[PDB]
RNA sequence: AGCCAGGAUGUUGGCUUAGAAGCAGCCAUCAUUUAAAGAAAGCGUAAUAGCUCACUGGUCGAGUCGGCCUGCGCGGAAGA
């Protein structure tokens, strides 16, 4: 990570993922290790592959500097580790109850899935989606 | 510098006084006095504990910083109180504790028998192992220290009295 | 599965019943029984091939039983029986061992996808191409 | 300990302190690196 | 700079098959999973294992890091 402009190359990439975003969630890897990496990762393999936003780079300066473009409900995300997920194909895609199997899967502390938006309020898991 | 510039939160209740040059505080466990370098202008005169480099001396800003972790230190003793768990490796090893005289058979021709300066209450929940309890960070320090120079742990079987968290890089014999 | 209490990977060809000259001392690293490995071990060598140069973890437990997941055979091995080159590396900068059609190499990774903790079977395949440059070889279609 | 006239980081864990005006290499993992002098 | 995380997949790679599994040394000095992790900096193993650093998350919170040219000093510096 060199310059300004580094920084930004994650920004582009991140704007590119919310002009196009749907419903989402987050997980913290504090306590994670590369074993439950291939885990979600495999699940964005099962999707198709590698470009399922899972970017972690959530400063109060620098992916909320990125929020403003849009998803402005994601104001105060701020500390406690975020690590996203898109959902680009499929509108109320799988993505979202992942991290409740997940959380009986190995990885004991995902600060609690609090997801992000599309229920237009705070966290409560989804069981009726449109399969 | 960086932590001559962090303010000291002094528990509630406890008790501080600036004397000038001299400082005095008590909380629950103990009375603990400390004199510091002119060079340092501190004031209490808040809720917290703040540190100046006073004028005229260049180094100031060092002595500051200096300053600041022995009252910050100071605070956490006469409300929480220090402990320091020391161990004892080897066979024959015994502690032993006598009002104020802590008893130990390191191996020797006769126990030594080591004096408790002030206010350090020491006690052996085993007789190979000696958890220490004080109320001021520097002279528990001290204490562990001359227990551990009576016997430093040789590096071959970490024989001798060692801290809790101390690691012993061990040697090898030569060959065999 | 657990945390590391006593287990690591070893254990050479399947093939070598009892390899007890080679391993040695990490068997008796923990209380394993070889024979009794051998009862287990050669009751499930018997399923594919007999006499390839197998990878296993021995996962030793508590109630002194122990459990073991196997996997498929190195790359570089596969590398010397594939194309016909037993020698392996020797020196890859002075003499290009051998080489092997990709469509040869990306079906033999394709087996492996499976076994393999990647996302995209085109970046694997390279993958044994980079272990092909390490035992130096030339990738040719 | 080495009272090497010329001193300087043998290892990665080696570091100079100017104890008493003497400088000294104190070091975290071997005695052996532990030098005084220069 | 510290405090909590990870620090990985083939990969026991091939050479004297007695072993050199990032860690005697000879070659490539890979590509992937990706917020990120060198097929490797040190310690330690007959060989593995195990512990750290590189790089990367968060927290924190202000400038800071590595060298160059010069003034004045310290060590180097023991004799009847």
């Amino acid at each position: 990570m060199a310059l300004n402009l580094q920084d930004k190359q994650a920004i582009v990439a991140e704007v590119s993922e919310v002009a196009k975003g749907a419903l989402s969630a987050v997980v913290a890897d504090s306590r994670g290790v590369t074993v439950d990496k291939m885990t979600e990762l495999r699940k964005a393999g099962r999707e198709a592959g590698v470009y399922m936003r899972v970017v972690r780079n959530t400063l109060l300066r620098r992916a909320v500097e990125g929020t403003p473009f849009e998803c402005l409900k994601d104001a105060f995300v701020g500390p406690t580790l975020i690590a996203y997920s898109m959902e680009h194909p499929g509108a109320a895609a799988r993505l979202f109850k992942e991290f409740a199997k997940a959380n009986a899967k190995f990885e004991v502390k995902a600060a609690a899935f609090e997801g992000e938006l599309i229920p237009a309020s705070q966290i409560d898991r989804l069981a009726t989606l449109p399969t | 510098s960086r932590v001559a510039k962090a303010p000291v939160v002094v528990p509630a209740g406890v008790d501080v006084k600036i004397n000038g040059q001299v400082i005095t505080i008590k909380g629950k466990n103990g009375e603990l006095t400390r004199t510091l370098n002119d060079a340092v202008e501190v004031k209490h005169a808040d809720n917290t504990l703040t540190f100046g480099p006073r004028d005229g001396y260049a180094d100031g800003w060092a002595q500051a910083g200096t300053a600041r972790a022995l009252l910050n230190s100071m605070v956490i003793g006469v409300t929480e109180g220090f402990t320091k768990k020391l161990q004892l490796v080897g066979v024959g090893y015994r502690a032993a504790v006598k009002g104020n005289v802590i008893n130990l058979s390191l191996g020797f021709s006769h126990p030594v028998d080591h004096q408790l300066p002030a206010g350090i209450t020491a006690e052996c929940p085993t007789q190979t192992e000696i958890v220490l309890k004080g109320a001021d960070k520097q002279v528990i320090g001290q204490v562990a220290a001359d227990l551990r120079a009576y016997r430093r742990p040789e590096p071959y079987k970490g024989k001798g009295v060692r801290y809790a968290d101390e690691v012993v890089r061990t040697k090898e014999a030569k060959k065999k | 599965a657990k945390k590391v209490q006593a287990y690591v990977k070893l254990q050479v060809a399947a093939g070598m019943a009892n390899p007890s000259p080679p391993v040695g001392p990490a068997l008796g690293q923990q209380g394993v029984n070889i024979m009794e490995f051998c009862k287990a071990f050669n009751a499930k060598t018997d399923s594919i091939e007999k006499g390839l140069p197998i990878p296993v973890v021995i996962t030793v437990y508590a109630d002194r039983s122990f459990t073991f997941v196997t996997k498929t055979p190195p790359a570089a091995v596969l590398l010397k029986k594939a194309a016909g080159i037993k020698s392996g590396s020797g020196k890859p900068n002075k003499d290009k061992v051998g080489k092997i059609s990709r469509a040869q190499l990306q079906e033999i990774a394709q087996t492996k996808a499976a076994d393999m903790t990647g996302a995209d079977i085109e970046a694997m395949t390279r993958s044994i191409e980079g272990t092909a440059r390490s035992m130096g070889l030339v990738v040719e279609d | 300990m080495k009272v090497r006239a010329s001193v300087k980081k043998l290892c990665r864990n080696c570091k100079i302190v100017k104890r008493d005006g003497v400088i000294r290499v104190i070091c975290s993992a071997e005695p052996k690196h532990k030098q005084r002098q220069g």
